[PDB]
């Protein structure tokens, strides 16, 4: 209902090629095009040369499954600084005498 | 660095950029025929070209990536249908002029029409003015002044273009190192890669003719029974021993025999199962006949239908205002979007309807997770079948009695399913021999057996042997009778008519069996039963990634086509129209002729 509009949104793309695997909790934004074979590539399209990004079709018309979900991750990690995010407290009743 | 890894690469982008164009090629189709508009003409257009230009071009790629070097079966399956370049194999001059030829007798079917002989003024065109006369007309003029007339204006023009259109298609198939145009279609079938199951093309040739000589028996008795209710009208055009004519059969083309089941009734005076009347008193719209409906497919064990899918539903034409198409058809655009466009009134027959509507997109949900080269069904026979074999269930009484459309009360014996049993077989067993009388005659065309003067010397003379029919009015070489056809001239196939039966009657067997049915299997019930709902769901998912010679095997445990269902379905009614051939000649003598005495 909010994302997905008349005539599809190309802003949002995707990685769909890399030559391994990313290790976590790591960004890669590099647009560097990938080589699938032994091909020389230089940037040009081409033969064994495929440009990474892809884009997400994005329209009301499409199936409930396939339909975007925006997913919003909370990552918890526990250092050795003094913790500071706690949950919420809860204030009771004051009673005197 | 193997060419696996190459070939992999190459169908993992080719997934995602074929999937995104040939939805908005599908859905710029969906606008057009929903509403006809001058925008939406032109998007048709621009998102088919984009879409059909789009393969041309991925061509190139495809075909310096060899298959020798792929040891995986569901990447050379990916790839058998890119390696083709379809047109690009052809001529400059050959490609342009092939698109002309199917675009001039596409429109030539449309734009044609006999003008009445007694009212010059008044000229109908053939659908649906021809063809709603032809239905319910008893006359004998009548009817061949429509049949006759036609092929002089449309059969004896498309003649010239139905000879370009053998040579321009022979040329392709030669590019594509096929024997002749009649093989291509039958690559479809073709299995190769797995040991044991592989299946040749020139087998299909064997298989629709060994299927056929036990289907002689049936057919017999089945023309002898027609025959005998239309004696007593013309008795001297009619020979108990000879042919029925061509114009009679109920339509143009005589595809369907179901137009004749007034006459052929066997009892008139019992009452027949109609759901119409039923519909009326309890006032049901076309938004409950669909949902009716999916409860059907969770009784099964199948997924229901998602909510975008009946909210995008078309349930009537509004008006002249915005005309949509009231042909039946389910389309499929992709990335969960299913949608069918169809005018829905209350009738008998759209009950049936809406179980074969559905069933196509109940059969897309399964393998709907295969990549966008791996959706399809896996031949052409495998796509209307399932949505037949449900509207099989829904036509039994035991069905209509569940929902409460047919009384509790009503009276079932032999003579309430004797008379059903027939309506199906005009339309099945009909089918079957005009199916592979036409099939069989293409393949000899394209084939180069038949010379150009013989087209129609070699027609007549083997329709007599198959289905039984002689021309009223003899016809020279001038006239074709396949170009007026809708599935020659639009280039369309037309065998996967013949092995839809076969198919279909298999499945009917091992779901009943699945599920502990007893009887006769025209008392099947598929409902409630969600035992062989799982059965049927392993190969729907598979579509054509496995070979269909192995997914048939899940289910029926055959190998190949069968007649054996085709017959024990049709048992009650051999039975009975033996019996009744008795006091006729079973069978027909192809050396009759109505102006031949």
């Amino acid at each position: 209902n909010l994302d997905s509009k008349v005539g599809g949104n190309y802003n949002y793309l995707y990685r769909l090629f890399r030559k391994s695997n990313l290790k976590p909790f790591e960004r890669d934004i590099s647009t560097e095009i990938y080589q699938a074979g032994s091909t020389p590539c230089n940037g040009v399209k081409g033969f064994n040369c495929y440009f990474p990004l892809q884009s997400y079709g994005f329209q009301p018309t499409y199936g409930v499954g396939y339909q975007p979900y925006r997913v919003v991750v909370l990552s918890f990690e526990l250092l050795h600084a003094p913790a500071t995010v706690c949950g919420p407290k809860k204030s009771t009743n004051l009673v005197k005498n | 660095s193997t060419i696996e890894e190459q070939a992999k690469t190459f169908l993992d982008k080719f997934n995602h950029e074929a999937e995104d164009l040939f939805y908005q090629s599908s859905l710029a189709s969906w606008n057009y025929n929903t509403n006809i508009t001058e925008e939406n003409v032109q998007n048709m257009n621009n998102a088919g070209d984009k879409w059909s230009a789009f393969l041309k071009e991925q061509s190139t790629l495809a075909q310096m990536y060899p298959l020798q070097e792929i040891q995986n079966l569901t990447v050379k399956l990916q790839l058998q249908a890119l390696q083709q370049n379809g047109s690009s194999v052809l001529s400059e001059d050959k490609s342009k002029r092939l698109n002309t030829i199917l675009n001039t007798m596409s429109t030539i079917y449309s734009t044609g029409k006999v003008c009445n002989p007694d009212n010059p003024q008044e000229c109908l065109l053939l659908e649906p003015g021809l063809n709603e006369i032809m239905a319910n007309s008893l006359d004998y003029n009548e009817r061949l002044w429509a049949w006759e007339s036609w092929r002089s204006e449309v059969g004896k023009q498309l003649r010239p273009l139905y000879e370009e259109y053998v040579v321009l298609k022979n040329e392709m198939a030669r590019a594509n190192h096929y024997e002749d145009y009649g093989d291509y279609w039958r690559g479809d079938y073709e299995v190769n890669g797995v040991d044991g199951y592989d299946y040749s093309r020139g087998q299909l040739i064997e298989d629709v003719e060994h299927t056929f000589e036990e289907i002689k028996p049936l057919y017999e008795h089945l023309h002898a029974y027609v025959r005998a209710k239309l004696m007593n009208a013309y008795p001297s055009y009619i020979s108990p021993i000879g042919c029925l004519p061509a114009h009679l059969l109920g339509d143009m083309w005589g595809r369907f025999w179901t137009n004749l089941y007034s006459l052929t009734v066997p009892f008139g005076q019992k009452p027949n199962i109609d759901v119409t009347d039923a519909m009326v008193d309890q006032a049901w719209d076309a938004q409950r006949i669909f949902k009716e409906a999916e409860k059907f497919f969770v009784s099964v064990g199948l997924p229901n239908m998602t909510q975008g899918f009946w909210e995008n539903s078309m349930l009537t034409d509004p008006g002249n205002v915005q005309k949509a198409v009231c042909h039946p058809t389910a389309w499929d655009l992709g990335k969960g979007d299913f949608r069918i466009l169809m005018c829905t009134k209350v009738t008998m027959d759209d009950f049936l309807t809406a179980h074969h509507e559905m069933g196509h997109i109940q059969y897309d949900m399964a393998y709907a997770a295969q990549p966008f080269l791996l959706r399809n069904g896996a031949n052409e026979g495998f796509h209307e079948a399932v949505g037949e074999i449900m509207s099989l269930s829904a036509a039994t009484p035991k069905h209509l009695k569940s929902i409460g459309l047919l009384s509790p009360d009503f009276q079932e014996d032999n003579e309430t399913e004797i008379n059903f049993l027939l309506k199906q077989a005009l339309t099945i067993v009909g089918t079957l021999p005009f199916t592979y009388m036409l099939e069989k005659w293409r393949w000899m065309v394209f084939k180069g057996e038949i010379p150009k003067d013989q087209w129609m010397k070699k027609w007549w003379e083997m329709k007599r042997e198959i289905v039984g029919v002689v021309e009223p009015v003899p016809h020279d070489e001038t006239y074709c009778d396949p170009a007026s056809l809708f599935h020659v001239s639009n280039d369309y196939s037309f065998i996967r008519y013949y092995t839809r039966t076969l198919y279909q009657f298999q499945f009917q067997e091992a779901l009943c069996q699945a599920a502990k049915h007893e009887g006769p299997l025209h008392k099947c019930d598929i409902s409630n039963s969600t035992e062989a709902g799982q059965k049927l769901f392993n190969m729907l998912r598979l579509g054509k990634s496995e070979p269909w010679t192995l997914a048939l095997e899940n289910v029926v445990g055959a190998k190949n086509m069968n007649v054996r269902p085709l017959l024990n379905y049709f048992e009650p009614l051999f039975t009975w129209l033996k019996d009744q051939n008795k006091n006729s000649f079973v069978g027909w003598s192809t050396d009759w002729s109505p102006y031949a005495d």
